[PDB]
RNA sequence: GUGAUGCAUGGCCGUUUUUAGUUCGUGAAUGAUUUGUCUGGUUAAUUCCGAUAACGAACGAGAUCUUAACCUGCUAAUUAGCGGCGAGUACACUGUACUUGCUGCUUCUUAGAGGAACAUUGUGUGUCUAACACAAGGAAGUUUAAGGCAACAACAGGUCUGUGAUGUCCUUAGAUGAACUAGGCUGCACGCGUGCUACACUGAUAUAUAUAACGAGUAAAAUAUGCUUGCAUACUUUUCCUCCGCCGAAAGGCGUAGGUAAUCUUUAUCAAUAUAUAUCGUGAUGGGGAUAGAUUAUUGCAAUUAUUAAUCUUGAACGAGGAAUGCCUAGUAAGCAUGAUUCAUCAGAUUGUGCUGACUACGUCCCUGCCCUUUGUACACA
């Protein structure tokens, strides 16, 4: 019926809703022809190209993202994806199939289930950055 | 008598009446190093 | 130095090696033919 | 109900006696719901003098506020309200309709 | 109307004047306390408003001030918080003493812990200057309490 | 199907270096359709060799400072360079930045006396030595940096002597000679 | 130009579902060619806002600085002109002191609001907050957006 | 007393040192002392193992604390959402986008308690000891990442210009006290710091598009009455964040609105790098914005030696930097901004926070600095 699970890259949560429909699949309000760059646009549509277009025909999909930059944002919603449409197979559809999905993830790259756990570490004094310090001349 | 309410020499320490060096967030007005020794009393914890 | 001038397999910079131009030239000439960055054959 | 303090587990408990005291009849509770920890942070430049690597200390006073709801009269909110408690949660009730 | 940042800070400020109001009030006492003859220092707070560390310490003090050998007195306290259970203590006493230059004396006993939050939870510590012929003496106690339970042990049954 | 750039397959590249096949790693999991890979290649000492070839390209580029952390800018100029290696001196530009790569490598180095150099290393040099000799081409020139670069690539490609980074690697293999 | 091979339809609907700088073009060029919004006074010799220390270069960009407008309008609930402002922000140069972001020139945005309501394309809610569309508006604007996604079809 | 003296002191802070170091009980070896606390292996670590005139402790390390990392599809539901559903406005097919009105789920949003990694299983190297390397699993395998805490002993380190912590000496009405009026700390042949901005085309310019996280936000003025711009009397919003509506090129102004805050500023987006499309076209060039000239404001009793801000114009040095030297190993460098602290006003500072996300190690003692054993010393102010 509907399944609801989210990416995470940074800051940067994108929870797909994915739904019983037709196959269009949207952002907020908008359509997944537009994310915002033509160069990364192949990062959101590829776990797609991957499963085929044919199988995401029964499947609706809204993605609701919050927070981070750009690039991060993308790598969300792509991660939301792939434990979306998982998701999906593992309730509503059989397990051979999700299984068979989940194999072909894999065999792509990581980051599609599995979250990448990287995060902005703290600066310190005595500088700008986490590391970086200032500068002494003696 | 000239005005003393808008400046550095307006205000100062509640604690030792220094008008250099206070802290003046949440109107604590504190020069830092009292606050320094009080942190615990006022119930500012250092975690990290 | 090398003063280029205006008035007088397809790329800008081509353009500017061969008849000695400005870019801006070269642009408008490509647009031309075809009547950020650039390829034409 | 809004009760604010200072300290973390001292709240809790106190929640979990008004939780327990509403479960005794008559009170439709709302869950506890703890709010945004809006963590009051100075940042003070350790030593008095200007001599030593200028080493700050974050401190943090850590403000817990935590919210709770009832369907109720006044007296017997008062009343369940009156676990003892001390000089440290600071309670307050709204008896608002709305 | 005032915010709850801004009235916890301000509850904080309130707490530490009493406190030193307290300090400097009793000189003569056993000071711990904070939790609201006396009946002046009750109207004082009402005009303004609208086993223990700090306690050795001052007994410490108004020692000193009573001009004692310094070490001996030391000695006594020692033994005094020994007796009152203490697993460790430590007392420092820097400053002026005897000579002009310098001279800190530390005086321990049981084991005390420095580092880590077990410091920060297990120990009272407490520091006096207590002024004297030519200047300050420079009093700092250090009790570490009975444990709930020390994190280094691990006892097997 | 399986596709870089949506345009250049590689399935069709070939290597026939042995050594730098075990190195760079264009293969059944480093796959990849753009550059930009999120990838967490250097928590680990080899780690770096299952990197795509292309995002190590785009890495390098991104270099100095003032275009520093601009991935996006990097990955277009890299694109637009195998564009015009596809169209003009027209070949896979895959095989011909895989080409390039087997050139690049200095195969012996100096050091405080000649050593031998490992693979890898050889590759992340090539890499950086194509980058730099374009950025160097780009710089107070007028030409733009895609094509530049897309010329060092062919050049590399070639084994010719006219672009910077073969004649770099060149001096070093006779500095190597001349320690041992 | 933009077209490619997708996985999935497009509910070519409301304006969410157009890519944007096309889109304004077009609006642009509909009202150029409609001469329906004028182009003041003051207008051909301002700059937009404090940052740009430069005239915009555009001939035209009151027209497209309207669509945006609108496009933005469609998107939230209800809009003010410091929002507005706020959106078409841009860093400014101090020179030597580093860059701060800089709040637009408002008044060129009220004016433009201003001749919108006067056409009856957008609205001010006495319910809520400033400004928003004007429902026969926002209905013209899908209209246009639909006009366009069938052009690109073709 | 922001007088003199930190070489009289207190406390606090710095460094030695975030390294691994310090000490005791008894024993043993005229005395200072040594041993323990070590040839070696190992460790981030006097971290362990193993050897042993030592055995056994304690502080320090480690543990602990705080975050950040992934789960309970258990605990909870506003001031968070998701749906539920009415009401529509547009368009699709036989649902999608968008607002007003009403009120099961907890994935996202908040935050309490729990869980999870221990080198677990696999295979190497290792006295097959302590342990390391690789592989699989996994959210995670450098105590997972980051801090915080900080022993012993000092330095004649800093601070009496933080203090009504404080000694002595000075000063005490022609005060070195306090108060007021200017002026100066910003004065400039020059030397050395920390930064910012640059030297362009991976770029400026100008439109358009995209999208953060931590945050932080409440004596003076207005209007009327009574008298000579002043006082007195009465009465009520304003003192900070600014929504919004109007005026203003711009800055700002005026009017009003919410907010003592997960409610409002505002946060299903407050930023810039981004990206897309145009103008430039390598020419001190539209790179660059110094220096200057003249207004319009705002803050303030007061703006000149221009507070800052805006508008117009002025178009300097600089074509990547010599001798030297700094910082850095993964969400790090760098770039890009931005919140807060100071704040009446004013970031080029600091301090936090994020966004774009490299290169190169994965080691070594060559330099530099610490530490260790041996060794030498006429040094011990070392
Ligand atoms: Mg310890
Ligand atoms: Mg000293
Ligand atoms: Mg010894
Ligand atoms: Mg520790
Ligand atoms: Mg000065
Ligand atoms: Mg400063
Ligand atoms: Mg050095
Ligand atoms: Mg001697
Ligand atoms: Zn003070």
């Amino acid at each position: 019926k509907r399944v609801q699970t989210f990416g995470k890259k940074k800051t940067a949560v994108a929870v797909a809703t994915v739904t019983n429909g037709k196959g269009l699949i949207k952002l907020n309000g908008k359509n997944l022809d537009l994310v915002e760059p033509y160069i990364l646009k192949t990062k959101v549509y590829e776990p797609l190209w991957l499963i085929g277009s044919g199988k995401l025909k029964n499947l609706d999909i809204r993605i609701r993202v919050k927070g981070g930059g750009q690039t991060s944002q993308i790598y969300a919603i792509r991660q939301a994806i792939g434990k979306g449409i998982i998701s999906y197979y593992q309730k509503y559809v059989d397990e051979s199939t999700k299984k068979e999905l989940k194999d072909v993830l894999l065999r792509y790259d990581r980051s599609l289930l599995v979250g990448d756990t990287r995060r902005c570490e703290p600066k310190k004094f005595g500088g700008k950055g986490a590391r970086a310090r200032y500068q002494k001349s003696y | 008598v000239h005005p003393k309410k808008y400046g550095q020499g307006s205000r100062q320490c509640r604690v030792c009446s220094n008008k250099h060096a206070i802290i003046r967030k949440y109107n604590i007005n504190i020069c830092r190093q009292c606050f320094r020794e009080r942190a615990d009393i006022i119930g500012f914890k250092k975690y990290r | 130095k090398l003063n280029h001038a205006v008035f007088i397999v397809i790329t800008p910079s081509a353009i500017a090696e061969k008849y000695k131009v400005n870019l801006s030239v070269a642009r408008a000439v490509i647009n031309h033919l075809a009547d950020s960055q650039k390829l034409y054959t | 109900i809004a009760l604010t303090s200072k300290n973390l587990r001292a709240i809790e408990k106190v929640c979990s006696d008004i939780m327990k005291g509403a479960k005794e009849k008559n009170l439709n509770v709302s869950g506890p719901v703890r709010l945004p920890v809006k963590t009051l942070r100075i940042t003070t430049r350790k030593s008095p003098c200007g001599e030593g690597t200028n080493t700050w200390d974050r401190f943090e006073l850590r403000i817990y506020k935590r919210l709770i709801d009832l369907y109720s009269q006044c007296e017997v909110v008062t009343q369940m309200t009156s676990i003892n408690i001390d000089p440290v949660v600071e309670v307050e009730v709204i008896i608002t309709d709305s | 109307p005032i915010s709850k940042k801004r009235k916890f800070i301000n509850d904080g400020v309130f707490q530490a004047e009493l406190n030193e109001f307290l300090a400097r009030i009793l000189a003569e006492d056993g000071y711990s306390g904070v939790e609201v003859r006396i009946r002046e220092l009750t109207s004082l707070v009402q005009k303004r408003f609208f086993l223990c560390a700090m306690a050795q310490a001052e007994s410490l003090r108004y020692k000193l001030l009573k001009g004692l050998a310094v070490r001996r007195a030391c000695y006594g306290v020692l033994r005094h918080i020994m007796e009152s259970g203490a697993k460790g203590c430590e007392v420092i006493v820097s400053g002026k003493l005897r000579a002009q230059r310098a001279k800190s004396m530390k005086f321990r006993d049981g084991y005390l812990i420095s580092t880590g939050e077990p410091s920060k939870r297990f120990v009272n510590t407490a520091t006096r200057s207590a002024q004297l012929k030519q200047g300050v003496l420079g009093i700092k106690v250090k009790i570490m309490l009975p444990t709930s339970i020390l994190p280094d042990n691990i006892s097997v049954l | 199907d399986i596709k870089l750039f949506k345009k250049w397959s590689y399935e069709e590249i070939n290597i026939a270096d042995l050594s730098l096949v075990d190195c760079i790693a264009v293969s059944q999991k480093a796959c990849v359709y753009t550059p930009h890979t999120a990838g967490r290649y250097q928590k680990k000492r080899f780690r770096k060799a299952l990197c795509p070839i292309v995002e190590r390209l785009v890495n390098s580029m991104m270099m100095h400072g003032r275009n520093n952390g601009k991935k996006l800018k990097a990955i277009r100029i890299v694109a637009y360079a195998f564009e015009i290696i596809h169209l003009m001196t027209g070949e896979n530009p895959l095989q011909v930045f895989v080409n390039a790569v087997q050139k690049g490598g200095p195969r012996e180095d100096s050091t405080r006396q000649a050593v031998d150099v490992s693979p890898l290393r050889r590759v992340n040099q090539a890499i950086y030595l194509i980058c730099t000799g374009a950025r160097n081409a780009a710089f107070r020139n007028i030409k733009s940096i895609s094509e530049c670069l897309a010329e060092e690539i062919i050049n590399c490609a070639n084994e010719s002597s006219s672009s910077y980074a073969i004649k770099k690697k060149d001096e070093i293999e006779r500095v190597a000679k001349a320690n041992r | 130009r933009l077209l490619e091979p997708v996985p999935f339809v497009k509910t070519n609907n409301c304006i969410k579902d157009v890519d944007a700088d096309l889109f304004i073009r077009s609006y642009a060029t509909h009202l150029k060619l409609h001469n329906k919004i004028t182009y003041p006074k003051w207008c051909t010799f301002v700059k937009t806002g404090k940052g740009r220390k430069l005239a915009p270069l555009n001939e035209d960009w009151y027209f497209i600085r309207a669509s945006s407008i609108l496009r933005r309008l469609y998107l939230h609930p209800d809009i003010g002109v410091g929002f507005l402002r706020r959106q078409f922000s841009s860093k400014q140069r101090r020179g030597v002191a580093p860059n701060h972001t800089s709040l637009a020139s408002g008044k060129i945005l009220r004016s433009i609001l201003q001749q919108l309501e006067n056409l009856g394309y957008v609205e001010q809610n006495p319910k809520k907050k400033g400004r928003r569309l004007t429902t026969k508006g926002e209905n013209a604007i899908n209209n246009f957006a639909r006009y366009i996604n069938k052009k690109v079809y073709n």
